[PDB]
């Protein structure tokens, strides 16, 4: 049994319309970078998250 | 002792033309919105006129850089230019497309469902000069700077042997003629080996052509932001115009849709006013390439750190997608 | 409102179904204008109204049967007019930008193409180029200097019982310098 | 016995203020080009149309 | 010095044919003509945009208050003010774009006044097609016109 919190997620859909992958946004700063860039493979460099 | 080096520099010359439809973007798949947009005035004609002026100048930049020679020259059937190997830059007739060996690398390094998402009237017009006659202009500059030298940029073209033209490029630097004729053997081998090192340098990594990739990357991601402005509601109760008219009366939709129209018209005015900034930077770089192609290759330049890093001898242009690439020997 | 399949719904009436033809549809309250082809995407049992990146519906489920269709807009492109001066002649050539003319040369119907001057499709012979075929010009193949640009290296002119023609661009007169290793020309 | 229809007409006025010439957009592509440039003479060139 | 008479006569005949070329057709001065037509057309679209309704009832300012009451005329007149305020920002922005185009050409004329006029520029194909000899500046409406001798 677990408890839910009001969060924001980024969901990726495949060609069949099924959610195959998702990323959190407030877990670690890499998740914040992926959240603010709307991607999954961020390149090398300095970024500007919230 | 002396060494001869070959360096490259990459410039943009033009970007992609774009045409935007007045109404399939704003009031697409509807006819009642076409009457409401008519009374806003002339925003739509100003967009078309600005974008047509930008799209004309894309064919003026290309004609200014490449098309400065009147008669198309051609190299002789023999290819023995005093001991130098020019087969890497002159075109190969064995290929179905008459393009050079180095130019084949430049095409594969740069990469141009791109139109199925553009049902909203966003269209890319083709250029006037295709990639074949562009490759014939830059195969005539190399056929005159090898045989005639620099004399075809000032009237009549006068034939000269290449082993003697090189003795005039050294004389314009400060060293005499005898440094070339007494050392014609090892100078020839340094020139051929430097060109062969260019071939491996271009194929080593894909980060060398970043100046031309950002030309098409900035334009392609500018359209993707524009096609997702339709999802914004701008304070209306829906983002689709066939739901506002089908759920509420006409006297109330006149203020609901007016909020959508004045927002979508603002999102189109921001797009054009950023293209005028980008067009003013390409023209500031097309005029830099037109300066080099009129001065560095049609003659020998005495400006320090302008043509090449060191004392300059000549240059060889190459044709690239939406740009030009020089090979400054030093 | 409409997020799920409906169950209540008002009166109205049901009227057949056509495919591959530009019609007006009111499938459950969604209006629009386009053609309805046959799709292959597999809907989940609780999902009916498909979407895209631009927040416009493009995949619907016919309420009566279980067929899955797709919505794409009707054809549309630009129109340009290739003309000489007013005081030279009066003939023109309409350029249909960005269309493959295998269906638009039919043209004439009960008020189809929106422009009124659709009589040219039954007129002069068409010629296809890379930017969309132009109606009202014939394609000669000998070279000339470019007078009016069209696109993809095709330039038209006014050849002088005279009609306008379209040809291929000529960059200039071909020259060949007689290169050797003992030849110098000095101007006098 | 003729019959009228809604149309757009370009009209040319003289110095005194009398209509001396007229043209319509929706008859000829040459007439449409005349009707979109606000002139009765058009120079040799390509022109965008509706 | 061995061909002074031929040089003087050939330059003398060259300046004779330059009067006809600037008056042969109206497309010779198209560069300066485009400067004055751009500004005249920009002013005309600004004045003509005053008569647009912008979704309001009427484009005349006084008749809104003379017929419609003051309790809700604020939302009726905000639709007209925001349209006219947007038209000025469009006009003042395009002048900023055009001023950078002139400044990139007012510095090219300020440069060509220095190498071509006050010496010989060795930059090939800068002050004329061929080997440059001299230059003569001549004024023009909102511009300058050079006469390169080559
Ligand atoms: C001047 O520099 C060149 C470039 O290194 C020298 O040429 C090399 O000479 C060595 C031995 O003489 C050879 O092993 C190399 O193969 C030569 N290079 C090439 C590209 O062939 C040249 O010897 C130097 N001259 C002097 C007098 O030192
Ligand atoms: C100049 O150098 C190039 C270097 O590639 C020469 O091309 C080679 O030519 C030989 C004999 O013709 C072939 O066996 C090689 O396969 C060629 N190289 C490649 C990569 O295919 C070219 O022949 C030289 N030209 C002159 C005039 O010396
Ligand atoms: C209009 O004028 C000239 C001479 O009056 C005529 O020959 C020609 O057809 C036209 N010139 C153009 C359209 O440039
Ligand atoms: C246009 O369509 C026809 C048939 O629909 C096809 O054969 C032809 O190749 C198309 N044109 C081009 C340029 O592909
Ligand atoms: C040009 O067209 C004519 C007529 O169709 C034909 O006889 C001729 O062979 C063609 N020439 C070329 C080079 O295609
Ligand atoms: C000049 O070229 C010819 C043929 O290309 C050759 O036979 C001759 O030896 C060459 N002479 C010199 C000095 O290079």
């Amino acid at each position: 049994v677990g408890y839910l919190q009001p969060r924001t997620f980024l969901l990726k859909y495949n060609e069949n319309g099924t959610i195959t992958d998702a990323v959190d946004c407030a877990l670690d700063p890499l998740s914040e970078t992926k959240c603010t860039l709307k991607s999954f493979t961020v390149e090398k460099g300095i970024y500007q998250t919230s | 002792n002396f060494t001869i080096s070959v360096t490259t520099e990459i410039l943009p010359v033009s970007m992609t033309k774009t045409s935007v439809d007045c109404t399939m973007y704003i009031c697409g798949d509807s006819t009642e919105c076409s009457n409401l947009l008519l009374q806003y005035g002339s925003f739509c004609t100003q967009l078309k006129r600005a974008l047509t002026g930008i799209a004309v100048e894309q064919d003026k930049n290309t004609q200014e850089v490449f098309a400065q020679v009147k008669q198309i020259y051609k190299t002789p059937p023999i290819k023995y230019f005093g001991g130098f190997n020019f087969s890497q830059i002159l075109p190969d007739p064995s290929k179905p497309s008459k393009r050079s060996p180095i130019e084949d690398l430049l095409f594969n390094k740069v990469t141009l469902l791109i139109c199925a998402q553009k049902f909203k009237g966003l269209t890319v017009l083709p250029p006037l000069l295709t990639d074949e006659m562009i490759a014939q202009y830059t195969s005539a500059l190399l056929a005159g700077t090898i045989t005639s030298g620099w004399t075809f940029g000032a009237g009549p073209a006068l034939q000269i042997p290449f082993p003697m033209q090189m003795a005039y490029r050294f004389n314009g630097i400060g060293v005499t003629q005898n440094v070339l004729y007494e050392n014609q053997k090892l100078i020839a081998n340094q020139f051929n080996s430097a060109i062969g090192k260019i071939q491996d340098s271009l194929s080593s990594t894909p980060s060398a052509l970043g100046k031309l990739q950002d030309v098409v990357n900035h334009n392609a991601q500018a359209l993707n932001t524009l096609v997702k402005q339709l999802s914004s509601k701008f304070g209306a109760i829906s983002s689709v115009l066939n739901d506002i008219f089908s759920r509420l009366d006409p006297p109330e939709a006149e203020v609901q849709i007016d909020r959508l129209i004045t927002g979508r018209l603002q999102s189109l005015q921001t797009y054009v006013t950023q293209q005028l900034i980008r067009a003013a930077e390409i023209r500031a770089s097309a005029n830099l390439a037109a300066t080099k192609m009129s001065e560095c290759v049609l003659g020998q330049s005495k400006r320090v750190d302008f043509c090449g890093k060191g004392y300059h001898l000549m240059s060889f242009p190459q044709s690239a997608p939406h740009g030009v690439v020089f090979l400054h020997v030093t | 409102l409409l997020h799920a399949p409906a169950t209540v719904c008002g009166p109205k009436k049901s009227t057949n179904l056509v495919k591959n033809k530009c019609v007006n549809f009111n499938f459950n309250g969604l209006k629009g204008t386009g053609v309805l082809t046959e799709s292959n995407k597999k809907f989940l049992p609780f999902q009916q109204f498909g979407r895209d990146i631009a927040d416009t519906t493009d995949a619907v489920r016919d309420p009566q049967t279980l067929e899955i269709l797709d919505i794409t807009p009707c054809s549309f492109g630009g129109v340009s007019v290739i003309t000489p001066g007013t005081n030279t002649s009066n003939q023109v050539a309409v350029l249909y930008q960005g269309v493959n003319c295998t269906e638009v040369p039919v043209a004439i119907h009960a008020d189809q193409l929106t422009p009124t001057w659709r009589v040219y499709s039954t007129g002069s012979n068409v010629f296809q180029t890379r930017a969309g075929c132009l109606i009202g010009a014939e394609y000669v193949n000998n070279s000339y200097e470019c007078d009016i640009p069209i696109g993809a290296g095709i330039c038209a002119s006014y050849q002088t019982s005279q009609s306008i023609i379209a040809y291929t661009m000529s960059l200039g007169a071909e020259n060949s310098v007689a290169y050797s290793n003992n030849s110098i020309a000095i101007p006098t």
